[PDB]
RNA sequence: GUCGACGUACUUCAUAGGAUCA
RNA sequence: CGUCGCUAGUACCGGAACUAAAAGUUCCGUAGGUGAACCUGCGGAAGGAUCAUUAAAG
RNA sequence: UGAAAUUCUUGGAUUUAUUGAAGACUAACUACUGCGAAAGCAUUUGCCAAGGACGUUUUCAUUAAUCAAGAACGAAAGUUAGGGGAUCGAAGAUGAUCAGAUACCGUCGUAGUCUUAACCAUAAACUAUGCCGACUAGGGAUCGGGUGGUGUUUUUUUAAUGAC
């Protein structure tokens, strides 16, 4: 248990952008990979686009998105990206 | 290497240079030459210094069928190492590598242009430009400003270079003063030597290093050598007497308590005098 | 070749790899070097002795204390064996300190810098220069011939440092084809 | 500033010419340049031996 | 394990 | 009938001297470092200036009547590295092949509590 | 154009009677004129296995220094005690506290003397925490106890006396045992012993402890 | 041309071994 | 003086992403 | 195969003789800077890529 | 050093050993664990006062939270006046200026680094994250205290403590 404890907390002080965003990709990859993810039935999609449909919450509307927006924030290519990749996770929700 | 390609910036220098049509141009740093036309446009003739053979020769080829031919000369070296024909004016765009012995050797040319306009980093510019009790002014400044006089033209950004360099640059005029002020240089350079070691210290607590004694006991045996006194030559011997006559001089000059930083030119000159009299000479 | 002995004493955390791999230890020290082998549990240290009726080598006994100080130092057991075939490998060891004074999080950073994600860093410097490295903590040890580890120094000590992982490695590349070509 | 500028210059004037009443070379002086040194090598001192040898 | 603990 | 010696190794970064004294430590026997057995100062810390100077010193000894040497084994240490580097092996595995008797191998490279500042400065040194 | 070794001469030293090996070689020296003034102060180091003839003691050295010469035999005296570096490096390990004490103090016969011990704390047999650290105020009386056994050990008793202690490492069974309440403890050693002082040089003494 | 960033199977005995022949 | 700092006013550079088709 | 050359040397009265001549990382605070397209000292930060081994009072 | 060269050296350098002197710093143990309002804080022992938490069927009874004004301290660097001056070391000088993974290297080294009496009050002074109060999941590790056991070791007379 020690040992992991020292491993998860040097881990938990590194918390730049970069490192974390190779280790999220790398996950996702073997997750994908080794399918570990249930397949979602008709019922789980049904329910999970009601809910964004209900909310509206994956568009330009939010805080975070119309301030990046509103100020000339997202013409730079690595904001544009994230404010990309809410959108366009947003339309996988919308999917049917 | 860095090139210059804003040709606004290199029209303004040859017009600030204020050649005119009997001048003999001193062209250090001839790249490709684009300054190097027009000075030779405006000009009696030009002499040109360049370390590369390549470009030398490149600028030969623009320039061959021209009227201009007989106009421009080309010395291939290096700068500092070369002896140069008379020239009237300078116009540089040297690496910055050469800017503060460049600076120098055109003060002690045997007959210094009247104008030069130099390009240096922007620090440098400052340094050069700096007044008396600015946070910038240092040696340099001081000694400059006695050999000569230097104003401000332009700023020079990162974006008129390619590639870009890591700091900005300037453009100076250098006015060298004639009849070139009666102050020996070794005796100049020696106190501003000794009293800049901290700028922003007392100049008493300058003088208080023990090698500064050493150097002024020395250079006060050497100077009662010369006038035929004899001296005993000990280590220690004068310095109960060197420690008494810098503690006169500078208590009576006002001078003990005032910032080097803070000195002007008159403050120096009229400690140099002091330090004379008192029988000591520092280079 | 007379009557000696050596003693090297094992550090309690790699004993039990000792164990784990004595079975392949004490093989090829009794049988190529003719070496009498011993451990004393009570010392903890391995001993040996130059056996004068059957050892005919005489560099055999200083072989294997070095066989063993390499295994000793981390470096696994085939990386060792290395040294008994050999004639010309050498260890060299520094700490982190000598190159640059660097505590906390700017020790660790370094640490990790040096082995790389995955170890990929450390594993980029072993192939190029031919040689292996062991990262003991704030301990560096390198294994090889002796111009071999000057240059595994020099590309460790740059990424100590601060020298980026990937200038590194370009680095290491242009080495590496120099070594093929000589 | 034109007027403190002007007293100034007459000031300067004044001390250089009195610099210029008193002067002398700077050959055998030794420089400023020596004060970080702080220690000197048998070269360099066989050189101050040999000068002060010729000063006499 | 041959010599463990005594001379082999 | 066997008369022992000390043998001081002291492996520097760019050059091994091998050291051989009485058991005291006052008296040196025999004296041999890496720049009188190599052409060029580069490979006087190299592993082969040291077997040369090994095998010379162990040559001396049997002249002199010594046949077994304690070795002391040390580095630069202080501010410095504080292991033995490649040179100081290199002699120490050539002087059991030289046939003098090895006692006994100790480090005693000089070890601080606390030192002084290093030479590097605080970006480091050994580029 | 002289070889330094024809001129020198051969000579053998002798240990206490306390050490059971009284031979620990030879050294040489340049001949008289005299000899006998380089022989005297210097010192030999040597392991205590070589001179009580068992590995035990493969970790300590002593220091003895030439005060007489004889015939040939150089008699010397006990100048001083250390460890070997390895078995200290050896010792010290993580997730453990360091106790050490030094003590300062002087034998009956006027021998000032500085000794360091050293001792680690240890983990019992059912302990099941990584580590045993022990809070300070046990290092502090454990350092009083041990700095008060060697106080007495030493000022009750002659050098010879003591290094007969030190020989079977008495004094470290004496100081587990007093120390053992107040925290269990391991590798309790005598780690250095330093000679600062010494008395009036006495012939007689070294004589009589020669034999 | 491209260096291996995974450990080595061959042994620095096989790599010493294959420089030598 | 094509001077420095600040204040003020303006200009300018960083916008594409997913799906299908050829 | 000849003449004078050019390079080095020897002598003689610019001149006139002789010999030889295998080449084609990102920063912050502060303090400085006279080979400043930038450097340097001290303190701090990650806004910088953790491999292996590891109860041996076992 | 990539190789050299300034540098020391047959008056004996480098290295060996017996000492002596000076000024810093507290390795390994050492861990984001501990203490402090923060900056910071690490050898032994003594003295001076200070503090959190724990235990309390003790005591006063709203005395409290936040905080313009105002006050104490405030890393490193820096200034004034003494002291000290070992190491390292801005500046300055000087050797070399050949070769791009080792491309900024070497030697001397002023101020400083240390300390005493005052100034200066800035840091990525970072958890880039105000302060007080309440509530909203499971799990085992650690630091300090406390409660409990008919638990182990120890006191090698018991025991009682200490450590588990
Ligand atoms: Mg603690
Ligand atoms: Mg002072
Ligand atoms: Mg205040
Ligand atoms: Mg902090
Ligand atoms: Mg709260």
């Amino acid at each position: 248990m020690f040992r992991e404890e020292r491993k998860a907390r040097r881990l938990k002080k590194i918390k730049s952008k970069t490192y974390r965003k190779i280790k999220k990709k790398e996950l996702m990859k073997n997750r994908e990979l080794a399918a570990v993810s249930s397949d979602e039935d008709n019922e789980d999609h049904d329910i999970a686009r009601a809910k964004e449909r209900m909310t509206l919450k994956h568009k330009t509307n939010s805080k975070w998105a119309k301030d990046m927006i509103k100020h000339g924030m997202t013409n730079d290519a690595e904001t544009r990206e994230e404010m990309e990749e809410m959108l366009r996770q947003g339309e996988r929700l919308k999917a049917k | 290497q860095h090139i210059l390609k804003n040709p606004l910036v290199a029209q303004g220098i040859v017009d600030k240079a204020q050649i005119r049509p009997s001048d003999v141009v001193l062209e250090v740093g001839p790249g490709t030459g684009n300054l190097t036309v027009r000075i030779l446009e405006q000009a009696k003739n030009v002499v040109a210094v360049e370390m590369d053979p390549r470009m030398a020769a490149e600028l030969t080829k623009r320039v061959r069928g021209t009227p201009v031919e007989k106009k421009l000369e080309i010395m291939l070296g290096d700068f500092m190492k070369t002896e140069l024909p008379y020239f009237d004016i300078c116009i540089s765009n040297t690496p910055y590598q050469i800017s503060s012995p460049l600076v120098f050797k055109l003060i002690n040319q045997p007959r210094p242009p009247r104008v030069s306009i130099l390009m240096f980093q922007r620090e440098f510019a400052l340094r050069l430009l700096a007044r008396p009790g600015d946070s910038l002014y240092c040696r340099l400044s001081a000694n400059v400003q006695m050999w000569a006089n230097v104003t401000h033209i332009m700023k020079v950004g990162k974006n008129n270079f390619r590639p870009p360099p890591q700091v900005e640059s300037s453009v100076v005029r250098l006015e060298i003063k004639n009849p070139r002020p009666q102050v020996d240089y070794n005796e100049w350079d020696g106190l501003l030597r000794i009293v800049f070691v901290r700028k922003n210290r007392t100049i008493s607590a300058g003088f208080k290093s023990t090698t500064v004694m050493d150097i002024l006991e020395k250079n006060y045996k050497t100077f009662l050598a010369m006038n035929n006194e004899m001296v005993d030559d000990t280590k220690g011997s004068m310095h109960d007497v060197v420690k008494e006559k810098i503690d006169t001089v500078l208590k009576e000059t006002d001078l003990g308590d005032k910032r080097a930083g803070k000195c002007d030119q008159n403050d120096f000159l009229r400690l140099l005098y002091a330090f004379h009299q008192v029988g000591i000479h520092f280079s | 070749i007379k009557f000696e002995s050596r003693k090297i004493m094992v550090p309690p955390h790699r004993m039990t790899p000792l164990r784990n791999s004595w079975t392949k230890i004490y093989p090829p020290l009794v049988e190529h070097l003719k070496l009498q082998v011993r451990m004393n549990l009570k010392t903890k240290s391995v001993e040996l002795r130059t056996n004068p009726k059957f050892t005919t080598d005489p560099g055999a006994l200083q072989k294997g204390a070095d066989f063993i100080k390499a295994f000793t130092l981390g470096f696994d057991l085939d990386d060792s064996i290395a040294l008994l075939r050999l004639d010309d490998l050498y260890i060299e060891t520094f700490e982190v300190k000598d190159v640059k004074t660097l505590t906390g999080d700017h020790l660790s950073r370094a640490i990790g810098r040096i082995a790389g994600k995955d170890g990929k860093t450390k594993f980029a410097i072993e192939n190029a220069t031919r040689t292996r490295i062991v990262l003991a903590d704030s301990k560096i040890h390198i294994l090889g011939g002796f111009t071999h580890i000057r240059m595994a120094r020099e590309s460790v000590v740059s990424l100590i440092l601060g020298s980026p992982p990937g200038k590194v490695y370009g680095n290491l590349r242009t080495v590496a084809s120099r070594l093929k070509e000589r | 500033k034109f007027i403190e500028h002007q007293l100034k210059r007459e000031e300067r004037k004044t001390i250089i010419g009195k610099l210029q009443d008193y002067k002398i070379d700077t050959s055998l002086l030794t420089s400023s340049k020596r004060l970080g040194e702080g220690r000197q090598t048998k070269k360099e001192e066989f050189k101050e031996a040999l000068s002060l040898e010729r000063q006499g | 394990l041959p010599g463990w603990g005594e001379w082999a | 009938s066997q008369v022992f010696g000390v043998a001081r190794i002291y492996a520097s970064f760019n050059d091994t001297f091998v050291h051989v004294t009485d058991l005291s430590g006052k008296e040196t026997i025999a004296r041999v470092t890496g720049g009188m057995k190599v052409k060029a100062d580069r490979d006087e810390s190299s592993p082969y200036a040291a077997m040369l100077a090994a095998q010379d010193v162990a040559a001396k000894c049997k002249e002199v009547g010594i046949t077994a040497v304690h070795v002391k084994i040390r580095a630069t240490g202080g501010t410095r590295t504080k292991t033995p580097g490649p040179g100081g092996q290199a002699a120490l595995r050539a002087l059991a092949r030289s046939g003098l008797r090895i006692g006994r191998i100790e480090d005693v490279t000089p070890v601080p509590s606390d030192s002084t500042r290093k030479k590097g400065g605080r970006r480091g040194r050994r580029l | 154009v002289v070889d330094p070794f024809t001129r020198k001469e051969w000579f053998d030293i002798k240990a206490p009677s306390t050490f059971e090996n009284r031979n620990v070689g030879k050294t040489l020296v340049n001949k008289s004129t005299s000899a006998s003034d380089a022989l005297k102060g210097r010192v030999v180091e040597v392991c205590l296995a070589d001179l009580q003839g068992s590995e035990d003691h493969s970790f300590r050295k002593i220091k003895l220094r030439v005060d007489e010469v004889q015939g040939k035999n150089l008699l010397t005296n006990f100048h001083g005690m250390d460890f070997t570096t390895d078995k200290l490096r050896s010792m010290v390990r993580k997730w453990q506290t360091l106790i050490e004490a030094n003590v300062t103090v002087k034998t009956s016969d006027d021998y000032v003397l500085r000794i360091f011990a050293i001792a680690f704390t240890r983990k019992q047999a059912n302990q099941v925490k990584r580590h045993s650290y022990a809070q300070s105020s046990h290092i502090r009386a454990i350092r009083k106890v041990i700095s008060e056994i060697l106080t007495k050990e030493v000022q009750g008793s002659t050098l010879a006396q003591l290094t007969s202690k030190l020989i079977p490492e008495v004094i470290n069974k004496e100081i587990e045992n007093a120390t053992k309440d107040i925290f269990p403890l391991q590798n309790i050693h005598v780690r250095k012993v330093k000679l600062l002082k010494q008395p009036k040089f006495d012939v007689g003494a070294l004589m009589a402890l020669h034999g | 041309f491209e260096l291996s960033d995974v450990k080595s199977s061959k042994s620095l005995a096989e790599i010493y071994e294959d420089d030598y022949t």
